[PDB]
This record gives C-alpha cells, sequence and structure tokens, in this order.
C-alpha cells in the first residue's frame, strides 16, 4: 500500500481554508495563537481533505511568546473519531504573532505525528488572507525532522479548489 | 497463549501480537513504528481502553484480563505549537 510519505498532490476544499483563517483570525484578536487540522482520505498518492478540526485547546503564555496546547483529553476523542469515521490526519495549522516559522517547541510537540504529515505556521496572527506562497510549510521526514517544504514546492504539492 | 491487540493511531489500526508477560510498553513501541507515528517518542503516549479508561503502561498484558479481540486507543499525552 502506500505510506502517507508517499503523497504528492494535495486537493484542498477552500472552505476548509476559510474555517481555518477565522479560527486563526478569532483568537488572534486576543494575541493569541490558534491550532486547526485538516482530515480526509489518502488516495494512495493524491490526499483529498475533507474536513478542517478546531480541536479543544488552550491559550498560555509563554516567557518568549505565547503557544497552543492540546489536552489529553481531546488528544483521544481526536484518535477515536477519525478511526469511527475513517479518516486520516494529514495536517496541523497554527497561527504566530508575526513571521511564521517551525520553533523548537513546534518541532517537539505536534500533534500530526505521521512521516510525510505536514505542518504549516500562518504569519501575523493570520491578519491577511491566507495564501500558500505566504506560509511557512514543515513536512515530517522518517526520523522525525520537521523540513521545510518551499513556496514553489508546496504550491505545485496542494492545490484549492472551490 | 499470544494475545491480539488491535493498536488505533490517529485513526488508523494495527494488529500487534503480544504475549502475557510483556508490559504494555512493548506494544506501544511497535503500534507506533507500524504506523510510522515518530514525531513524539513512544514516552509521549498513552494507552486508553475502548470504555476510555487510562490504562498502566507497565503492567503486564496478561494482567488486564483483555479478551482475544480488543482494540485500544493509543494517543498524544499533549499537543503544543508556538
Ligand atoms: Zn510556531
Amino acid at each position: 500500500m502506500t505510506p502517507l510519505e508517499d503523497v504528492r498532490t494535495v486537493a484542498l476544499p477552500r472552505d476548509c481554508v476559510s474555517t481555518v483563517q477565522a479560527h486563526l483570525r478569532s483568537v488572534g484578536q486576543q494575541g493569541h495563537a490558534g491550532m486547526a487540522l485538516w482530515v480526509g482520505v489518502q488516495q494512495d498518492q493524491h490526499f483529498v481533505i475533507a474536513e478542517t478540526v478546531i480541536p479543544a485547546q488552550r491559550h498560555i503564555r509563554t516567557s518568549d511568546g505565547v503557544c497552543v496546547m492540546v489536552p489529553a483529553e481531546e488528544l483521544h476523542r481526536l484518535n477515536v473519531w477519525l478511526y469511527k469515521r475513517g479518516l486520516t490526519l494529514l495536517a496541523q495549522i497554527h497561527s504566530h504573532p508575526g513571521r511564521a516559522y517551525h520553533s523548537t517547541t513546534d518541532d517537539a510537540y505536534a500533534v500530526a505525528t505521521t512521516i510525510g504529515c505536514l505542518s504549516l505556521v500562518v504569519p501575523n496572527f493570520a491578519r491577511e488572507p491566507f495564501d500558500l506562497a505566504r506560509v511557512a510549510a514543515y513536512r515530517l521526514d522518517a526520523r522525525a525532522n520537521w523540513n521545510e517544504v518551499p513556496s514553489a514546492a508546496l504550491t505545485r504539492m496542494i492545490t484549492i479548489t472551490s | 497463549g499470544k494475545i491480539e491487540i488491535i493498536v488505533v493511531v490517529n485513526g488508523q489500526p494495527t494488529q500487534v501480537e503480544a504475549n502475557p508477560n510483556q508490559p504494555l510498553h512493548v506494544v506501544r513501541t511497535k503500534a507506533l513504528e507500524n504506523t510510522q507515528n515518530v514525531a513524539q517518542p513512544p514516552d509521549n503516549w498513552e494507552f486508553k481502553d475502548e470504555a476510555g479508561n487510562l490504562l498502566d503502561v507497565d503492567k503486564k498484558i496478561g494482567d488486564f484480563g483483555f479478551a482475544n479481540t480488543v482494540t485500544l486507543f493509543l494517543s498524544l499525552k499533549a499537543g503544543v505549537a508556538g
């Protein structure tokens, strides 16, 4: 069969972008980072995103900034829900107060834990419209490293549909 | 006397064969490797049964009183971004 690592193309509904943006913008108005998840069905080397999940989450101030934490009960709920629905977790998305990048905390505590998963970072509290060329995207390798996906490669990979 | 455990990780099942004297953490390591879940190490995950109870990962598999067709959910202790 085909591992998630071998996905090369992703269909992303515009509605799923809108749900992410609305959540990130909403919590950003309070100075907080938010998190969202893209789930769907893998079709071998293609992945169809079906839904955005906004996990139950808490917002905590750290020494050098802010973070978003997903509690254990919610991670269990999400696991059971994916299993009952026949869905796969492809991507996590979170916002930064300013420039987008993967921090050391982001590298260590991801929710999208499977080799091949994506982690997208939206700058400036998602104030501007979502743009695949303006996010900072990372993909998890077999040695558990989150490596940057250059913008040109990200736009070749992900097509937004309506 | 091997026990068959379906472990579900991010909604994906993997069947792990277990012997009664093995601690549950032995199955944790195997299920994560089988499902390619590497972004947090094995000690960062915990088991819950179908009724939702948290299971002691150091307890021997034979001491739970599983039936042969048991499904367990293996999920992260914490997720953080920022
Ligand atoms: Zn971050």
